[PDB]
């Protein structure tokens, strides 16, 4: 959250 | 301990928005390694693509340095070194690029 989140 | 000053991709302690300014004006694909200024030693990969900057929370945990649970490394500087040749593809389906350009060229 906030950032990127894989896959 | 490694010294990151080095790498012409360090940018030191930087707010998100600073980011952004910084890297609006370059190639997709161009990167910075940054710290966040409201965790203190936690860095975060921000990279250009599609006209936005994305941002990625680097993971310390057990004593591993990863973007991806899925994919691990000792440090810092191994990790940037393996995501240099293969594409964040991998792990980030949104963002198929390496860390192409470091932002200092």
């Amino acid at each position: 959250n906030g950032y990127e989140n894989p896959t | 301990e490694i010294d990151y000053t080095a790498y012409p991709w360090f940018a030191g302690n930087m707010e998100r928005q600073q980011t952004d300014n910084l890297l609006k004006s370059h190639a997709s694909g161009t990167y910075l390694i940054r710290e966040r200024p409201a965790e203190a030693e936690r860095f975060a990969i921000s990279i250009k693509f599609n006209d936005e900057v994305k941002h990625i929370k680097v993971v310390e945990k057990d004593n591993w340095i990863h973007i991806t649970e899925a994919k691990k490394f000792d440090s810092l500087l191994e990790l940037v070194e393996y995501y240099q040749c293969h594409s964040l593809k991998e792990s980030f389906k949104q963002l198929d690029t390496t860390l192409k350009y470091p932002y200092k060229s």
